[PDB]
RNA sequence: AUCUUGGUGGUAGUAGCAAAUAUUCAAAUGAGAACUUUGAAGACUGAAGUGGGGAAAGGUUCCACGUCAACAGCAGUUGGACGUGGGUUAGUCGAUCCUAAGAGAUGGGGAAGCUCCGUUUCAAAGGCCUGAUUUUAUGCAGGCCACCAUCGAAAGGGAAUCCGGUUAAGAUUCCGGAACCUGGAUAUGGAUUCUUCACGGUAACGUAACUGAAUGUGGAGACGUCGGCGCGAGCCCUGGGAGGAGUUAUCUUUUCUUCUUAACAGCUUAUCACCCCGGAAUUGGUUUAUCCGGAGAUGGGGUCUUAUGGCUGGAAGAGGCCAGCACCUUUGCUGGCUCCGGUGCGCUUGUGACGGCCCGUGAAAAUCCACAGGAAGGAAUAGUUUUCAUGCCAGGUCGUACUGAUAACCGCAGCAGGUCUCCAAGGUGAACAGCCUCUAGUUGAUAGAAUAAUGUAGAUAAGGGAAGUCGGCAAAAUAGAUCCGUAACUUCGGGAUAAGGAUUGGCUCUAAGGGUCGAUCAACUUAGAACUGGUACGGACAAGGGGAAUCUGACUGUCUAAUU
């Protein structure tokens, strides 16, 4: 029925120039520029989206409190829970096997 | 008035058709409806204990 | 129903290109799109993703391999040669 | 911008140092039944934010208008 | 947090 | 006459390599103390397609010996190397596929790849998919390994020159026919402007030695002297013989 | 040309001011030989070439 | 001297002013009206528009007042003309910042030299942090790291704004209201601490906060394309009701139309993923698409992202629609209503989880955050903390009118040419085809009279049917859909819509195919039957001619812009 215009001078359908149509309190359709959608932060080990962390465009992370950007654990908003569990197991077991490695070497001496 | 008459089944014979059967209504759309009906009914029966999980599994593959 | 007598995956090429080229493409097309057995996790989930790169869906381990199959014959005989020579030097 | 529910909190706002104006709007509404009632919205202007208290019971409304400070420049409607 | 923000806090405490 | 196609290439304007999507140059680590005297362990973090190249690359991460930091190298992946695998590089690294050893430190018959021509060149020989060098001999007096290259040339190199154990991955690439002009189009889109190619006999005399004539034909011998000059070297340069090779090419 | 440089806009402003006929009183001056504005420009006739 | 420059004829009141369906009546204005303005009528574009905006380009063409000598190949009172003025308002939209292909100083090296190379190099190539000192904003105190200028996007990356109103001409820029970002300053509350730098939850993780230097590691920025499926939005369609308008010989509980809700904020809301319990063959779960499970399935119970939706604030006070009084009033004034639903292989668009494809695997940098680390500092009658709330100040510079083309750009021009892109209604129909219509826009393009030849564009034709002609050139015939029926040959994929047939309207019915809790609600698809007519019926529009062979190039693809 009613047709709409871009509200900015960019007339092309680029990634930065997306619109949705919206009905206003004046009863008329109008374009509304949409920002690009945020992607979820991803784990530094497996690549999965981190649970509990907010999804925002990069610079919006500067405006929000620390609880939106972290979780309450070792490697909070950086590695996922199962990645931290493997790091802990591996650290514990390899550091033990090192004690055994040295003793077995020290016996053979 | 025309839409009402089409609801009653008029204006729909061979001389009023110009798209193919598929163009009019895709055979895939007809399959998806059908298999979604059968899958729904099987789930209902299984969940009310009208059929066991063993009959379910066989019927699901036959659907 | 069986849909082709012989062209198989190469039925996408229709009558073009020559039977002998279609037939050679068919052998390598089957190999390149097969699922392979993962040496790590044991499941049949290794699929190609770009020539020489073979990734498991389950465990996420990638392996360098052949262009169209996970392991080329040359690389097998090398593994065996290297093992042989490794054991010669180590006593 | 912001709806405030607690009346204790609303009264703190009226006495805040940056708060020079308020508004009292009366809406004629209808409840679950078709019985009508006078909703009142109290709105205090603040600085960053307008705050509204919605009071449906016109008793509590009448009390609330009295307990606003006399410094506050209140616009009726 | 960015260096400019860290520096701001450091000035705020230096008073 | 005008400047022919083969002479326009050296100016390197539209004929430069298309490098936007490449990962970086594949190269061994710089040859340092650790590699000369012991070994250093790195991890294979990723195995990744490089545009333009057959073989996949391996992103190997090593610790820096002198500074607290990590150092990603880009190796050409040998067949069989996997993400998470540890790689050992140096004089004392063991004889396993993916490790980087000096050629002095490997027995006769070892298969290696990405071999250095001179020590510390960071890799030169057998880098294309499916290729490798064979060690065929040592000369410990002169400190010189002898090796067979993919071409079948034999070559003597320093025993300090390094290689990677095993064969470059992605082998058997050139067994699949391209089938379509379009596939060759996409192949050369990620390399350089070398395709398609007009035949010299389909051109006019101004454009190529072969051009012209009331039939398409070369008209003089196609074999050209090594001492010919730019603008003449089209056809078969310095050919020892010509015609269909009746036999095996191996030495 | 909606989004234009200042330098271009400054040249256009100059062109606006020059776009006028000769002031009539010049004709009355002693020994005047200027009859009309011989450097008048119009957007439909001749382009400014920037 | 096809002489040079200038001027002028005959030709000649001649060729001509014929593409884009189309004009008509009246009044007004005026010396004058086919052409201006208003009204009435008739038409057209027909949403892949003759509509509404922009990019390049133009540069005032925008708007008003005056106004017709020239220009608008007729006219002219009209104008993109002429004369005189008016007009473009930003912390949030762009530029500005970043890097891309690339361009390019310096150190150096070439070159007689104009200059050339090269872009981090065979260079002694810098500039931050913190405390102070209270001498002062530099030496001093310490530390810290050292890569290599700069330019290069008004479509890439990127801090932040919305609604309503307002002008002759400006508006995401003005006004009113309501927000937000960055930088700065900063003190009040809250929080934290005598177990100094918070607690809860088995856990996934939660919360209003909840120290953290150097250095390091991660993430976001950041990415192909196609396919079906799911979900959202706007639109379309449709029910009830409350208003206004139309039709009314007859019929029509009728036809048309209004019934809206921004950014922002609070609470709540999910596919995926994940956690706990549990321990699976009589294998189960499960997608339209067959994948998943002892590396822990199904099941029971939880956690999370907030795309997106709901409710509330914003906000009815706005906007919309009506009525009743005012009255060539500033232009009012007063009152009412502005509500509740349904539907889907719909359209457009956003998005999710997936799948296909590659010898193709589909930018970079600024910038922002988190983590690891533990430098350093910090309490008891008082210390810490502005990543929690609230509060204070500032946000420069340049662009901003209008056209964007059958008259604002380029093509000597007001030229049937050319020139990047967004939005997109109803019917018919497979359809963004063709044809008709609504919103919006236009009704321009020299006219009048007549109707010879010859044309150009469009048609039809008895009997014959390619006899025409270099040659079936041109035209005709065929054409949609459903059912039937399809040869040689073949690279077994094809050939194939082979060839060749039949059917098709209208009306009145029947049957089958679903959702939600026996009740109840709802789509279109398909098949059949009766009746019926000047045997018509893909009724306009739209829409293959086919076969038997030969030469030749394997195929799709490409070139002689303007004779191939
Ligand atoms: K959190
Ligand atoms: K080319
Ligand atoms: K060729
Ligand atoms: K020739
Ligand atoms: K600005
Ligand atoms: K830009
Ligand atoms: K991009
Ligand atoms: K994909
Ligand atoms: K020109
Ligand atoms: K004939
Ligand atoms: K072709
Ligand atoms: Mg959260
Ligand atoms: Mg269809
Ligand atoms: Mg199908
Ligand atoms: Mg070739
Ligand atoms: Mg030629
Ligand atoms: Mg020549
Ligand atoms: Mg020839
Ligand atoms: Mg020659
Ligand atoms: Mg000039
Ligand atoms: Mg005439
Ligand atoms: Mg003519
Ligand atoms: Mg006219
Ligand atoms: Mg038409
Ligand atoms: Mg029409
Ligand atoms: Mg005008
Ligand atoms: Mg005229
Ligand atoms: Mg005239
Ligand atoms: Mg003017
Ligand atoms: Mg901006
Ligand atoms: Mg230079
Ligand atoms: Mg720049
Ligand atoms: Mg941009
Ligand atoms: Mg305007
Ligand atoms: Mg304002
Ligand atoms: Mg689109
Ligand atoms: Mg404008
Ligand atoms: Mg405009
Ligand atoms: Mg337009
Ligand atoms: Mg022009
Ligand atoms: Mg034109
Ligand atoms: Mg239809
Ligand atoms: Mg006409
Ligand atoms: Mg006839
Ligand atoms: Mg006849
Ligand atoms: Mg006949
Ligand atoms: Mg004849
Ligand atoms: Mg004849
Ligand atoms: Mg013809
Ligand atoms: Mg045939
Ligand atoms: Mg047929
Ligand atoms: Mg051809
Ligand atoms: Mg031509
Ligand atoms: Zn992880
Ligand atoms: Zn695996």
């Amino acid at each position: 029925a009613q047709r709409v215009t871009f509200r900015r001078r960019n007339p092309y359908n680029t990634r930065s120039n997306k619109i949705k149509v919206v009905k206003t309190p004046g009863g008329i359709l109008r374009a509304q520029h949409v920002k690009k959608l945020a992607t979820r932060p991803k784990c530094g080990d497996c690549g999965s989206a981190l649970q509990g962390i907010s999804t925002l465009r990069p610079r919006q992370y500067a405006t929000v409190s620390k609880t939106h950007k972290t979780v309450s654990r070792a490697y909070g908003g950086s590695r996922c829970a199962n990645c931290v569990k493997e790091r802990i197991i591996r650290a514990f077991l390899i550091e033990e096997q090192k004690i055994v490695k040295k003793v077995v070497k020290e016996q053979t001496e | 008035a025309h839409a009402q008459s089409k609801r009653e089944g008029r204006h729909s014979g061979y001389g009023k058709r110009k798209g193919t059967r598929e163009a009019r209504l895709p055979s895939q759309v007809v399959w998806i409806r059908r298999l979604r009906v059968l899958r729904r009914l099987l789930a209902k029966y299984r969940d009310a204990g009208k059929i066991d999980k063993h009959l379910y599994h066989v019927l699901y593959k036959e659907s | 129903a069986k849909r082709t007598k012989k062209v198989g995956i190469t039925g996408k090429y229709g009558v073009r290109y020559g039977s002998s080229l279609r037939r050679q493409v068919k052998k390598l097309e089957i190999q390149q799109h097969a699922r392979y057995d993962c040496s790590f996790c044991g499941k049949k989930t290794v699929k190609r993703g770009a020539a020489g790169i073979w990734t498991c869906s389950c465990c996420k381990k990638t392996v360098a391999g052949g262009a169209y199959t996970v392991s080329t014959a040359a690389a097998a005989t090398v593994r065996s040669t290297i093992r042989r020579l490794r054991e010669m030097v180590e006593a | 911008a912001r709806e405030i529910t607690d009346i204790k909190q609303f009264l703190e706002l009226t006495r805040r140092a940056d708060v020079k104006t308020a508004t009292v709007k009366i809406n004629k509404k209808l409840n679950k039944a078709g019985k009508p009632f006078r909703q009142t919205k109290f709105k205090v202007r603040g600085s960053s934010s307008l705050y509204t208290l919605v009071i449906n019971d016109a008793g509590k409304a009448k009390k609330l208008i009295q307990s606003l400070p006399p410094t506050l420049k209140v616009n009726r409607l | 947090m960015r260096a400019r923000w860290r520096k701001k806090r450091t000035r705020r405490l230096k008073r | 006459g005008r400047v022919i196609r083969n002479q326009r290439k050296g100016a390197g304007s539209i004929f430069t390599s298309h490098t936007r999507l490449r990962q970086g140059a594949a190269k061994l680590r710089t040859l340092d103390y650790a590699e000369r005297h012991g070994y250093i362990r790195g991890i294979v973090k990723q195995i990744v397609h490089d545009s333009g190249r057959g073989a996949p690359l391996a992103k190997v991460v090593f610790r820096d010996p002198y500074k607290y930091r990590l150092r990603e190298e880009i190796f050409i992946a040998n067949e069989g190397v996997h993400t998470g695998q540890f790689i050992y590089a140096g004089k004392k690294a063991s004889l396993n596929v993916g490790n980087v050893l000096p050629l002095g430190s490997v027995p006769e018959g070892t298969i290696v790849s990405n071999v250095e021509e001179k020590p510390g060149d960071r890799g030169a020989l057998a880098r294309a998919s499916g290729n490798y060098v064979i060690i065929i001999g040592h000369n410990p007096d002169e400190n010189k390994t002898r090796v067979r290259l993919p071409s079948g040339a034999k070559k003597v190199i320093s025993s300090d020159a390094r290689g990677v154990i095993g064969v470059i991955a992605g082998g058997g690439r050139v067994d699949k026919p391209l089938l379509k002009a379009g596939r060759a189009f996409h192949k050369y889109r990620l390399k350089r402007n070398s395709w398609p190619k007009t035949r010299g006999v389909a051109m006019n005399p101004v454009d190529h030695p072969h051009g012209g004539g009331n039939h398409q034909h070369i008209g003089k011998a196609s074999t050209i002297s090594r001492g010919a000059v730019s603008g003449q070297k089209a056809g078969l340069i310095a050919a020892r013989r010509t015609g269909l090779l009746r036999g095996s090419q191996k030495t | 040309a909606a989004q234009k440089s200042f330098r271009i806009k400054q040249k256009m402003a100059k062109a606006k001011k020059q776009n006028r006929p000769l002031p009539q009183w010049i004709r009355l001056r002693t020994n005047n030989t200027i009859r009309y504005n011989a450097k008048r420009r119009n957007w439909r006739r001749t382009k400014m070439n920037i």
